[PDB]
């Protein structure tokens, strides 16, 4: 039962850190969106 | 005229600083993305190991 509870919590924190990694990936994606939008608006400013 | 020249020089300095800072922050974001990619790769390998250990 020690092994059972331990593997249970292992898979549990697996899932938790996995959700956190998904959130961080979405963060990186919106981050690259922010990079692209800052790039285009900066470039527009520089064009003018 | 002296005040105008001072202000113009300040503006040029600040603009160049902002350009450097933007490039540096983008590069550091790239580095963080790469390290996250490595961590995710080894994490997926360990997750496969856990999937096999479920049969262990």
């Amino acid at each position: 039962k020690d092994l059972n509870e331990l593997q249970a919590l292992i898979e549990a924190h697996f899932e938790n850190r996995k959700k956190e990694e998904e959130e961080l990936v979405s963060l990186k994606d919106r981050i690259e969106r922010r990079r692209a939008e800052r790039a285009e608006q900066q470039r527009i400013r520089n064009e003018r | 005229s002296d005040k105008l020249k001072e202000a113009e020089t300040r503006a040029e300095f600040a603009e160049r600083s902002v350009t450097k800072l933007e490039k540096s922050i983008d590069d550091l974001e790239d580095e963080l993305y790469a390290q996250k990619l490595k961590y995710k790769a080894i994490s997926e390998e360990l997750d496969h190991a856990l999937n096999d250990m479920t049969s262990i």
